[PDB]
C-alpha cells in the first residue's frame, strides 16, 4: 500500500490537533489540551487504490524546540499552519516554522494552511484584534506569505464547521501522489 | 477521486513527566536519540 509522511506544525492554539482530530474521526475535541507529540493513521482511498495517511501532530510549544525535529527525516509533505486570527502565529511563518522545515528537508513540499476561518468574521473577535491594533489575516495576505515561502498550496479551513478541512488533506495528498 | 478518511489510529501517544524531566510513551525509534 502506498503511504505518506504528512507533518503538521504551527505555533501554540493555532489547531493543528483540532483540524487532524476533526479531519480523521469527524469530532471536534471539546477540551483544549497542548501536544507533546501525537502520530495518526487512517486510510483514503486515492483514485481507487488504497493509500495509509500518517499524520505527525507536532507541539507548537516553544518548550517542546528540541524533540519536534525528530519528526522530520522522511516526510512527504508539511502543513505549516496558523490562525486566521492571530497576526503573531501568521508572522511566526517567516520567523520561525518555514526556516525550521526547511533547515530539516530543504526539498520537502510545504502547504500553508490558515485555520479558524469560522472565527474571521466574528465580530468580538475582531473588536478585540482592533483593540490590540491588529485585524484578522485575509485571504490575499495568506496567499501572499504562501508565495514567499514557496508553499505549494494555500488553504484556509475550519476544524470546527469542517469547511475546507478534506480540500487540506486532498491537496496534501495530491502534493505528494499527484 | 479522494475518499473520506476511515480506520482512524492513534499509533504514538507522548507525554512528558515533570518529575523526571523525561518524555513517555516515546517512539520506538527516538529512545536512543532522546
Ligand atoms: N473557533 C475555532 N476554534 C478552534 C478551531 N480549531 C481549534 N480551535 C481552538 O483553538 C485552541 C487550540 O486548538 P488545538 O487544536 O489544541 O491547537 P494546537 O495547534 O494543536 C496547540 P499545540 O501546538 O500546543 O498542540 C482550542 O481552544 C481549540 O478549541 C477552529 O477551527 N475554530
Ligand atoms: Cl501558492
Ligand atoms: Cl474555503
Ligand atoms: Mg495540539
Amino acid at each position: 500500500m502506498q503511504a505518506i509522511k504528512c507533518v503538521v506544525v504551527g505555533d501554540g492554539a493555532v489547531g493543528k490537533t483540532c483540524l487532524l482530530i476533526s479531519y480523521t474521526t469527524n469530532a471536534f475535541p471539546g477540551e483544549y489540551i497542548p501536544t507533546v507529540f501525537d502520530n495518526y493513521s487512517a486510510n483514503v482511498m486515492v483514485d481507487g487504490k488504497p493509500v495509509n495517511l500518517g499524520l505527525w501532530d507536532t507541539a507548537g510549544q516553544e518548550d517542546y524546540d528540541r524533540l519536534r525535529p525528530l519528526s522530520y527525516p522522511q516526510t512527504d509533505v508539511f502543513l505549516i499552519c496558523f490562525s486566521l486570527v492571530s497576526p503573531a502565529s501568521f508572522e511566526n511563518v517567516r520567523a520561525k516554522w518555514y526556516p525550521e522545515v526547511r533547515h530539516h528537508c530543504p526539498h520537502t513540499p510545504i502547504l500553508l494552511v490558515g485555520t479558524k476561518l469560522d472565527l474571521r468574521d466574528d465580530k468580538d473577535t475582531i473588536e478585540r484584534l482592533r483593540d490590540k491594533k491588529l485585524a484578522p489575516i485575509t485571504y490575499p495576505q495568506g496567499l501572499a506569505m504562501a508565495r514567499e515561502i514557496g508553499s505549494v498550496k494555500y488553504l484556509e479551513c475550519s476544524a470546527l464547521t469542517q469547511r475546507g478541512l478534506k480540500t487540506v488533506f486532498d491537496e496534501a495528498i495530491r502534493a505528494v501522489l499527484g | 477521486e479522494i475518499s473520506a478518511p476511515s480506520n482512524f489510529e492513534h499509533r504514538v501517544h507522548t507525554g512528558f513527566d515533570q518529575h523526571e524531566q523525561k518524555f513517555t510513551g516515546l517512539p520506538r525509534q527516538w529512545q536512543s536519540l532522546i
